């Protein structure tokens, strides 16, 4: 009903369209990182799963801090010591955006395990305000498969579920994942998952929304296939493991597809 | 960082901070200062101001008040917003006895309308409109202001803030707390407020959720409107979230086939 805003719909995934545009991250800002590397933002991603795991957040929050962190370090050099602040200010600021009740600073400060003080927390948070200059309402990949859902028929929870799990595994890879916008990344996880529990493949209805098909998005799906099929033997395992739960009706346990076209 | 600002006089307050109008000294531009005072060793910026000032940054709109500048201090946050003459409650204080002509009424009820529909277009809900939060010129405009309350929302909506919307102008599926609500929320506090400008007197005064809750039973379940006027406050005002009429839907309504853009009685 009015909770899908059918008068809005349409004009909302346009604005989204052309907002990633304008909030998307330099593609390999990493190797103009003297001290930082994939790798190490890697480890940051997996623990921010974790973080909001334990807090109970929004996958949406955890969406938005990495954003934040990708934005971020395309304009800011930031020394390896300083990585975990950056991300613990913009999980911060994500939960100040987007949760009811977002947990309070001290919360922030305790899962870093007492490396960074409150005043570093909350000094970092301005800086990151100021170099994002307050344009914090960034689309998602998130924001997209909840729209990409709507044309199901029927819902299916565990399609939903894996759609959600796949769209994850792409925030921990910088390379390649940076190189594809959300909405992108989106339709691939929502087939994706779809193929592997349905059989059935990117509905039609979608490709008059989005004007992507399996065409246009055969390189992402390619790369997120290989991310699927290898996510086991990933040094990071936090999604996995989220999705193991019941909450997530246990997707990461299904085995991927050998093959799609 | 604000030698160029003149303080004129207080205008307002909140747990926001203190609004104070305010010249430029070298532009002679008049502007609205909202100080916003950083908790910098507890909470640092209050997510209702980074709310406010990130969703005002991308909403440009006629009737959407302009945030002009943001400056950063240390240890103060001061948002530079355009200075508008008044809010719409104190015209309709100062119109209790004359009435608010028709023409007004309608003007500003479209441009609310408009202004509206640009947020809904945009994924942001307002969740605080009254009177109180909408401004206007001498030169006959009216903007949205005050986004402390507003939220960016998805598609489909998820659960949000329940305490939203001063009680007045809140919508029953707020009252009866439905675990799910959307842009009708905002549509029903316009509604609730086209009416009030015709009357200059609140419609759904109620001392209580539960006097809320009765007040709009007992009207659902205002004398010089017409015929066209009446069919557009009951769209706007219909029970069913799913079934109220939407902001854009509320712009083509015959009610507006006439209207034009009067200055007002300032
Ligand atoms: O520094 C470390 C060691 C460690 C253990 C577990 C998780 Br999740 C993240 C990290 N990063
Ligand atoms: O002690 C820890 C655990 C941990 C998690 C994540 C990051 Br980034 C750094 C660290 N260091
Ligand atoms: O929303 C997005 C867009 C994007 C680009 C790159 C990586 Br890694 C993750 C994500 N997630
Ligand atoms: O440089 C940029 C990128 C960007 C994103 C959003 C908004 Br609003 C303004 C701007 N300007
Ligand atoms: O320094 C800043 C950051 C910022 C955010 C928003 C607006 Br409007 C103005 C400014 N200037
Ligand atoms: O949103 C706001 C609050 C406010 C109060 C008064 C005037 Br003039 C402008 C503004 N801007």
């Amino acid at each position: 009903g009015v909770n899908e805003v059918p008068d809005y719909h349409e004009d909302i995934h346009t604005y989204l369209r052309e907002m990633e545009v304008k909030c998307k991250p330099k593609v390999g800002y990493m190797k103009k990182q003297p001290d930082i590397t994939n790798s190490m933002r890697a480890i940051l991603v997996d623990w921010l799963v974790e973080v909001g795991e334990e807090y109970k957040l929004q996958n949406e929050t955890l969406h938005l801090a990495v954003n934040y962190i990708d934005r971020f370090l395309s304009s800011m050099s930031v020394l390896r010591g300083k990585l975990q602040l950056v991300g613990t200010a913009a999980m911060l600021l994500a939960s100040k955006f987007e949760e009811i009740y977002p947990p309070e600073v001290a919360e922030f400060v305790y899962i870093t395990d007492d490396t960074y003080t409150k005043k570093q927390v909350l000094r970092m948070e301005h800086l990151v305000l100021k170099v994002l200059a307050f344009d914090l309402a960034a689309p998602t990949i998130n924001q997209f498969l909840t729209q990409y859902f709507l044309h199901q028929q029927p819902a299916n929870c565990k399609v939903e579920s894996l759609a959600m799990f796949l769209g994850e595994l792409s925030l921990i890879d910088a390379d390649p994942y940076l190189k594809y916008l959300p909405s992108v990344i989106a339709a691939a996880a929502f087939h994706l998952a779809l193929y592997t529990v349905t059989g059935q493949s990117w509905p039609e209805s979608l490709v008059q929304k989005t004007g992507y098909t399996l065409e246009t998005l055969k390189p992402c799906l390619l790369d997120l296939h290989q991310t699927y099929l290898r996510a086991p033997q990933h040094a990071q395992q936090s999604i996995r493991e989220k999705y193991k739960n019941s909450k997530y009706h246990g997707v990461s346990l299904l085995n991927p597809p050998e093959t799609l076209n | 960082s604000m030698e160029n600002f003149q303080k004129v006089e207080k205008i307002g307050e909140g747990t926001y901070g203190v609004v104070y109008k305010a010249r430029n000294k070298l532009t002679g531009e008049v502007v609205a200062l909202k100080k916003i005072r950083l908790d910098t060793e507890t909470e640092g910026v209050p997510s209702t101001a980074i709310r406010e000032i990130s969703l005002l940054k991308e909403l440009n709109h006629p009737n959407i008040v302009k945030l002009l500048d943001v400056i950063h201090t240390e240890n103060k946050l001061y948002l530079v917003f355009e200075f508008l003459h008044q809010d719409l409650k104190k015209f309709m204080d100062a119109s209790a006895l004359t009435g608010i002509p028709l023409p007004l009424i309608k003007s500003y009820l479209f441009q609310l309308l408009q202004g509206l529909a640009f947020c809904h277009s945009h994924r942001v809900l307002h969740r605080d409109l009254k009177p109180q939060n909408l401004l206007i010129n001498t030169e006959g405009a009216i903007k949205l202001a005050d986004f402390g309350l507003a939220r960016a929302f998805g598609v489909p909506v998820r659960t949000y803030t329940h305490e939203v919307v001063t009680l007045w102008y809140r919508a029953p599926e707020i009252l009866l707390g439905c675990k799910y609500y959307s842009t009708a929320v905002d549509i029903w506090s316009l509604g609730c407020i086209f009416a009030e400008m015709v009357t200059r007197r609140a419609l759904f005064p109620g001392d209580s959720e539960i006097d809320q809750l009765f007040r709009i039973f007992r009207t659902l379940g205002v004398p010089p409107l017409d015929e066209d006027g009446r069919s557009l406050l009951s769209q706007m005002l219909h029970y069913d979230p799913n079934k109220r009429i939407s902001a854009k839907a509320a712009l083509a309504h015959p009610f507006f086939q006439d209207v034009t853009k009067p200055v007002p009685h300032l």
